[PDB]
């Protein structure tokens, strides 16, 4: 498998049932995806440059 | 027992513990690499000061922060292997000596047993520990539902971490075998992906949780 | 496997609407195919890039060996289409 | 020399039906559900159970030869709810990527004239 690497670009805001989950925007390095730009909620701290192995690029966060 | 010549030694060269280097060592992960800290360093002791700062952890040398994992009781609220590990008066909490002189041990048994770098052995036990997506609770309209999310690196180094840690604590706990040696088995185990690492079998149960989540 | 077992066939448009192809359909039996109806729209059979929301409805009434001709039976607009037309005041 | 289909969605919030017929649709070429994907009665209506059905479907009309389908989304209807479920452009999206053209896409959506009277009393559901 070996997942999809993404660079985080922007973030949304604070998200989940006590906060502790962050939605961004991310895109894909690699992958048949090259160059779109889709989004992800995320655990953990993040900041902007940070970069996750997405374990596949189909399904889309929804806006907050 | 140990020779005067290690109970004296003395280093001239910058580099972790005077004994092993780190220029050799390589991480291909490209989440983990930035957050992993391999900084020409001796002693791996910054007495904290990286608490007070947001994504201070990301300055600390690999090797301190796994010595200041292993500085524990091993288990209090939760339980590891199916038992607690409630160690009151003879833990190693805020024994950092210790600590060191164990990880110093295992690492020396860890490059005995391999014949590589033990840093390099450990860097690929935390990239094989290391989960890629969990599962989270999110409440819209008026209820709550279970979504599958992703692990910022910081999180995924340091769950890595606590699993080393813990796998370690559950196999030197009421057993002949020593911290230092569990510690070594631990990550030998995770390092070559055998499911008897507690770290590895940690990662697995939540990738499967969070695939049956999505 | 009934797969292999089914042939395909060529809908041909009626005559005064150019006898064009409009599509294939598979059938074991060529009498199955006789009462068929398939949907297409005015920009596919004529060419007209205007009018894609007018659909017409083709209705098979004979097979000649892989070749089955249509009638004409219904046209239609398209649902969307009044909706954007229809408003209030 | 195209092949060409019709896909048609039966999406509600119970379940989803992936159903790919011929171009007059009187030739069933695959059906799939969300209940032979998923083990549970709640994640049948999911969008993933929509996309793994979907999948599947996709995948036993490109081996039969299907190359293109033309998508008709429909929720129940009559005197049913009127809205799509949650698992219909999910299953659009996994038709589209798994390696079928896409072609027309309309809603087809029984639309009543005043027709029967709905379940449930004057009152309605009192949860």
């Amino acid at each position: 498998d070996e997942g999809y690497p993404a660079e985080v670009i922007e973030i949304i805001g604070r998200t989940g049932t006590t906060g502790d989950v962050t939605q961004v925007k991310v895109r894909i390095l690699e992958g048949r995806d090259k160059g779109r730009v889709i989004r992800r909620n995320v655990r953990g701290p993040v900041r902007i440059g940070d970069i996750l192995i997405l374990r596949e690029t189909e399904r889309e966060a929804r806006e907050i | 027992a140990k020779p005067l010549n290690e109970r004296f030694f003395i280093p001239h060269e910058i580099k972790v513990m005077g004994r092993w280097s780190t220029e050799d060592v390589e991480v291909r992960d490209p989440s983990l690499k930035p957050y992993i800290n391999l900084e020409p360093r001796l002693l791996p002791h910054t007495h904290g000061r990286h608490a007070k700062k947001h994504f201070g952890k990301a300055n600390v040398h690999i090797v301190e922060r796994l010595i200041n994992k292993i500085m524990r009781s091993g288990g209090s609220h939760y339980k590891v292997a199916g038992h607690f590990m409630r160690r009151e008066h003879r833990s190693l909490n805020s024994k950092k000596v210790k600590a060191y002189e164990v990880v110093k041990e295992a690492f020396k048994i860890i490059e005995q047993r391999t014949g590589k770098n033990p840093i390099q052995v450990l860097v690929w036990a935390i990239e094989n520990a290391a989960p890629r997506e969990d599962t989270t609770s999110v409440m819209f309209g008026g209820i709550r539902y279970h979504v599958a999310v992703d692990i910022s690196p910081m999180r995924r180094l340091d769950v890595a971490l606590r699993n080393i840690a813990l796998g370690a604590s559950a196999k030197c706990y009421r057993n002949k075998m020593s911290f230092a040696e569990a510690l070594a088995e631990e990550i030998i185990l995770a390092a070559n992906k055998d499911p008897k690492s507690y770290a590895y079998s940690k990662k697995l149960e939540i990738e499967r949780i969070a695939e049956s989540s999505r | 496997d009934k797969w292999k077992l089914k042939q395909w066939y060529i809908i041909y448009a009626p005559d005064f609407f150019g006898g064009v192809e409009v599509g294939l359909t598979p059938a074991d039996d060529p009498e199955k195919v006789l009462n068929r109806v398939v949907e297409v729209t005015l920009k596919d059979v004529t060419g007209d890039f205007t009018k894609s929301h007018v659909k017409l409805y083709f209705q098979v009434y004979d097979v000649k060996g892989q070749n089955a001709y249509t009638k004409f039976k219904g046209m239609k607009l398209a649902r969307s289409y009044i909706r954007s037309l229809v408003r209030r005041k | 020399k195209e092949k060409w289909g019709i896909a048609h969605i039966y999406s509600s919030f119970n379940n989803t039906i992936i159903h790919i017929t011929d171009i007059t649709g009187a030739e069933t070429i695959s059906r799939w559900s969300g209940g032979m994907v998923v083990k549970a009665d709640r994640d049948e209506p999911s969008p993933y159970a929509a996309m793994l059905a979907a999948r599947r479907a996709a995948e036993e009309a490109l081996e039969k030869g299907i190359v293109g389908v033309h998508i008709r989304v429909r929720a129940p209807g009559g005197s049913k709810s009127k809205t799509p479920g949650p698992g219909a452009q999910a299953a659009i999206r996994a038709l589209a990527r798994a390696g079928l053209k896409i072609g027309r896409v309309e809603d087809v959506t029984p639309i009543p004239h005043d027709g029967t009277r709905p379940k449930g009393g004057r009152r309605g559901r009192r949860v």
